[PDB]
């Protein structure tokens, strides 16, 4: 009876028409179909570039990781300073120490050497061009689904998963808000109890989460919200100095 | 401590804000007679009904390049192709076959969006692509 | 269109994109070689015995003995003093008309390096030695626009090509330590400081600032309409009266020599965070700073 | 001799814990974030290695630096040894010169 | 389950202790409270006097610049002694 | 207390007089005013797009996914979209369902 | 693992604790400071900036004391702040 639209805001190339979605609901078991949604095509319908997926996943995965293994040489070991015995005579192999590799108990001749770190930055273009992949690639399979907002008629995490059932939308959904101060309370008591259902703010969108759950769920601001950030890396200048200072129209 | 008295104002203000720059590239502004003096042309408006289509980059110029490999591999790239590339290189080649005399040596790359050409014709294909409009 | 829609729908039919199915491009990453195996363990690319396969090679440019290639060449004053001479980065009129046409650098107010910088037009970088820059003939003969531009050196076909489409062209010298506050003026407001003078320009420099044919910014004002007839008559253009143009006041617009900025004096503290200029009223301030 | 007689007890992994469910969340934290926060300012772990990357000669040559002083005797006299050596091996042996 | 609470840049200026021997020397001297006020204004607490030099510092600033900048006047001077040592 | 309902399958058939429901509809939708060329009708408004395929998918119980909501530009599109059978048949199912060879066996131990 | 504190500020920090943290308050100033003494066996610069002649560049300069040893006989005397080099 009373549909609901949402328009983009930002400009469109005249050669792309934007690509629509079915605006769902979580108030009910049959309450979808609210309206239709317009999905700007640079985001939702760029390439499926699987190559930059594979980069950006790999990025998150061992960019944060710090490795903590580590052995002690054969100058670390203790002890180990005494020749064992002389150099000729003896009649057996020559040695200087008792903590050498070849030695039980002795050191390690190329071991970890932790604490390690892995750290490295993607180019911020490739970062986020590596987020409309993951949402073009949702959409194309039928994945994603576009809500108006998260409020549940109840608390209860068992309605939410024969609500997911009924619609077969996976074993594992991903659910985004548009912030994290903002979120309804029904959703949030309801996926706090839940392992396959997580609910995270718009921010805490990323590529490993993405790809790990089967079915991605967003809402009206939260699309609203990625294509003005994802956009804006499109057309932008190069940084003079970090974004984090003040700039003539940042943020918008 | 004592500190010397100041005034605090804001009218004078209006000359800082003009030392901020902008994050985002300007549109072009629209000019009574095109090309301009450096030589940049906007895209045509409507675009061509091509079955490809190959758009600007974001500082609004032709996605032509050269690129050199091994100091004697001369190449030129187009980037930012769009739709069917097989059709753009049929039209590459029959182009540059004038040119150079033989069939240019062509590299299309499906998943990149890009035709790689080996040689330099980063001139004559910018003169090229604004006769579609591009 | 075609290319794009064939490569979207085809995925439809495909497996989940999961963290299973993914793999990097090909050609992407090389495997890495081992010393294992019979082709690549035994000797392990080392050879035969030796300083190479004992890893105790000589240093680099250690010719075995004899006197080494780098070290029998006479020592010539090349790079001597090279972190002293001063550094301006070009800017050809072809890359001038390029960012008017494109509307990143503004005609219609004085242009000074501030607004090179902000259109990305130019990169200064003053830990660099860089001075400024200089403005080049290139591209003079297609350059058709009336602006007032400030560059710190300019050639004498430069300023003619200004000049001749009724602009204005002048000279003015930064200090390094001004440099890097015109570059980039939002990092300089966070440190909490008042905007410094700019320092006058060393003796050497003196003459290039004070003489009317560089259009200097210290240059007797009386000797500009004499200098702009000159290259006038020898390019061949009838010099422009810029007197009657609407836009004379603000091609007059120029920064007094110990100014930074455009009405923003020396001494003043920029708050930007709840926008207002501080300025200091003590009379041993103001002396300071006016001085 | 040296394979086990009896299979292993086995692996039970929860792929659906805390940790891993939440595994890469606000890695965007700068791009969507308005760029107030950084994703290295995420990572956690010693005070010498957060959003940074070196050879282990640089490892130890930033980690005398910044904790050195807080270091124990004979880790710090460890560490003295480490460095002289990794110097010696680095700037004087190899097969590239 | 629920992502934890996003990180946030802590907002409001950062004051140490100035007794505590783990307190960095540069959090404690005028330039990082003059980097405070710019940052965050009025709300930094910081008396915008401060930021100017001191009379004593004042007086020490004009000494330098005495010393190593001359006038325009000195160096036209100089210049033109030289000139005339030149020709 | 809310209860779900069971599961929708997932079969779907074209009904042989669907041209004419869905001429129906689009009367509905875009009014009487042209009732020819009907199937170059243009969807490019968003209420008459979700009218008619809402319309749909509570009528033949089979809705639109969401890849090919994008390639809806005329209603000639949508009656082919509506043509294509939909099978929900598992693996074992679909297989013991051809003529199997007297010689060949299935077993499904899941 | 690491000390909470480094090490050179340990003598610091047994000022705080025990008998020490009870002295007057004066007395625990004329301690912590470090007042340079003046200079006895090396010629003061007298300048903050010099002209580097090679070069003619005004480069910072600093004085360096020179580390001074005072045998013990010395605290039995007036040695003006003399010492054994
Ligand atoms: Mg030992
Ligand atoms: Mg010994
Ligand atoms: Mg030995
Ligand atoms: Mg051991
Ligand atoms: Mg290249
Ligand atoms: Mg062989
Ligand atoms: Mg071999
Ligand atoms: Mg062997
Ligand atoms: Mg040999
Ligand atoms: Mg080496």
């Amino acid at each position: 009876p009373e549909p609901v639209l949402r328009k983009v805001e930002l400009p469109v190339p005249t050669h792309r028409r934007p690509v629509q979605a079915w605006v769902e609901s979580l108030r009910g078991f049959e309450q979808e179909r609210v309206g239709l949604a317009d999905l700007h095509p640079d985001v939702f319908a760029t390439a499926p570039r699987l190559d930059i997926l594979h980069q950006v996943a790999m990025w998150q995965k061992n960019f944060k990781r710090i490795s903590y293994a580590k052995t002690k040489t054969r100058a670390e070991v203790r002890g180990g300073g005494r020749k064992p015995w002389p150099q000729k005579g003896t009649g057996r192999a020559r040695h200087g120490s008792i903590r050498s590799p070849l030695w039980r108990g002795g050191g390690v001749a190329h071991g970890p050497r932790g604490p390690t770190s892995y750290y490295y930055m993607l180019p911020m273009k490739v970062r986020a061009l590596g987020l409309k992949v993951a949402l073009t690639v949702k959409l194309a399979q039928d994945d994603l689904h576009i809500m108006d907002s998260l409020e549940l008629p109840t608390g209860d995490p068992q309605y939410l998963t024969e609500l997911a059932h009924y619609r077969r939308w996976g074993d594992s959904v991903l659910l985004v808000d548009l912030t994290h101060e903002e979120m309804p309370q029904s959703i949030v008591e309801a996926t706090s109890r839940l392992k396959t259902f997580n609910l995270i703010p718009a921010v805490g969108l990323n590529v490993h989460s993405m790809l790990k759950h089967q079915t991605l769920v967003l809402t009206l601001p939260t699309v609203a919200f990625l294509e003005d950030k994802l956009l804006w890396q499109d057309s932008r200048y190069r940084p003079l100095y970090p974004f984090s200072l003040p700039y003539s129209d940042f943020p918008r | 401590p004592d500190y010397p008295r100041f005034v605090e104002s804001v009218d004078e203000y209006q000359f800082v804000e003009r030392l901020l720059p902008a994050t985002r590239i300007p549109d072009p502004p629209k000019h009574e007679h095109y090309p301009t003096p450096s030589g940049w042309q906007p895209p045509r408006d409507p675009p061509p009904n091509l079955p490809y289509f190959v758009r600007r980059s974001r500082m609004h110029n032709i996605p032509v390049y050269k690129d050199i490999t091994h100091g004697n591999r001369q190449m030129t790239v187009i980037r930012k192709v769009e739709g069917d590339i097989w059709a753009l290189q049929k039209d590459v080649e029959d182009f540059l076959s004038p040119l150079l005399g033989k069939t240019p040596v062509t590299q299309v790359n499906e998943v990149t969006g890009t035709l790689r050409i080996k040689g330099y014709f980063d001139q004559e294909l910018k003169a090229w692509l604004l006769e579609k409009g591009f | 269109q075609g290319g794009g829609a064939r490569a979207l729908d085809l995925l439809r039919g495909l497996p989940r994109v999961s963290l299973a199915n993914l793999k990097p491009n090909p050609g992407s990453k090389k495997p890495e070689r081992r010393p294992r195996g019979r082709r690549r363990g035994r000797k392990c690319g080392r050879g035969h015995k030796g300083e190479r396969q004992r890893g105790t090679r000589p240093r680099l440019g250690f010719e075995g003995g004899q006197t080494p290639f780098y070290i029998r060449i006479p020592k010539y004053g090349f790079n001597e003093g090279h972190s002293f001479r001063r550094q301006y980065k070009p800017l050809s009129l072809n890359r001038l008309q390029y960012l008017i046409d494109l509307g990143r650098v503004d005609p219609s107010q004085p242009i000074d390096l501030t607004q090179l910088v902000n259109g990305r037009g130019v990169t200064i970088q003053p830990l660099k030695r860089d001075y400024g820059v200089q403005l080049v003939e290139e591209g003079a003969d297609t350059f058709t626009a009336k602006v007032n531009i400030e560059v710190q050196l300019a050639s004498e076909l430069a300023i003619a090509a200004i000049e001749k489409n009724g602009g204005v062209v002048t000279t003015a010298f930064y200090d390094p330590r001004s440099l890097d506050i015109v570059c980039k003026p939002v990092p300089f407001f966070l440190r909490g400081q008042p905007i410094p003078k700019r320092m006058l320009p060393p003796e050497e420099l003196v003459p290039y600032y004070t003489d009317a044919k560089n259009r200097g910014y210290l240059a007797d004002p009386a000797k500009f309409p004499e200098a702009r007839l000159e290259l006038a008559r020898k390019y061949g253009y009838i010099l422009p009266d810029i007197t009657k143009d609407e836009l004379f006041k603000m091609l007059c617009t120029r920064k007094d020599p110990r100014q930074i900025f455009f009405g923003l004096a020396p001494g003043w503290v920029v708050n930007m965070a709840d926008k207002k200029i501080l300025k200091p009223t003590d009379e041993n301030l103001l002396k300071y700073y006016t001085s | 001799i040296g394979i086990r007689l009896t299979l292993p007890p086995p692996k039970v992994v929860d792929r659906w814990n805390e940790k891993r469910a939440m595994f890469g969340v606000y890695d965007n934290i700068g791009i969507l974030g308005n760029f107030e926060k950084h994703p290295k300012e995420l990572i956690r772990g010693p005070i010498w290695l957060r959003g940074w990357k070196g050879n282990e000669l640089q490892r130890c040559i930033r980690k005398r630096k910044m904790v050195g002083s807080r270091m124990f005797a004979d880790d710090l006299h460890n560490l003295n040894k480490r460095i002289r050596y990794l110097y010696k091996h680095f700037n004087r042996h190899g097969k590239f010169r | 389950y629920r992502a934890r609470p996003p990180p946030r840049r802590r907002p409001g200026p950062r004051w140490p202790d100035p007794e505590d021997l783990l307190t960095p020397r540069w959090q404690l001297g005028p330039r990082y409270a003059a980097k405070q006020f710019a940052r965050y204004g009025a709300a930094s607490g910081v008396v915008p006097g401060s930021l100017w030099p001191s009379p004593e510092q004042l007086r020490e600033l004009e000494a330098e610049e005495r010393e190593w900048y001359p006038s325009l006047a000195t160096m036209q001077e100089s210049l033109r002694v030289k000139q005339l040592a030149e020709e | 207390i809310l209860v779900c309902p069971p599961l929708r399958s997932r079969a779907y058939t074209p009904p042989e007089d669907l041209q004419s429901r869905l001429e129906s509809y689009v009367k509905e939708v875009f009014g009487s005013s042209l009732p020819s060329n009907w199937q170059d009708i243009s969807l490019e408004d968003s209420r008459l797009k979700f009218n008619l395929l809402a319309h749909l998918a509570d009528d033949l119980g089979h809705v639109v996914p969401n890849s090919r909501l994008h390639q809806m530009c005329r209603v000639r599109d949508v009656l082919d979209f509506y043509n294509v059978p939909i099978q929900d048949r598992s693996k074992f199912d679909e297989l013991s369902a051809s003529n199997l060879p007297p010689n060949l066996k299935i077993t499904w131990s899941y | 693992p690491l000390h909470k504190y480094p090490v050179w500020l340990w003598k610091r920090l047994q000022l705080r604790e025990g008998i020490c943290s009870r002295l007057p308050g004066h007395y625990l100033r004329s301690l912590e400071e470090e007042r340079t003494p003046t200079p006895v066996h090396y010629r003061p610069h007298g300048a903050k900036f010099k002209i580097n002649p090679k070069n003619g560049q005004r480069e910072r300069v600093e004085d360096v004391p020179i580390p001074i040893y005072f045998p013990p006989e010395s605290q039995r005397g007036l040695w003006g702040g003399e010492g054994w080099i």
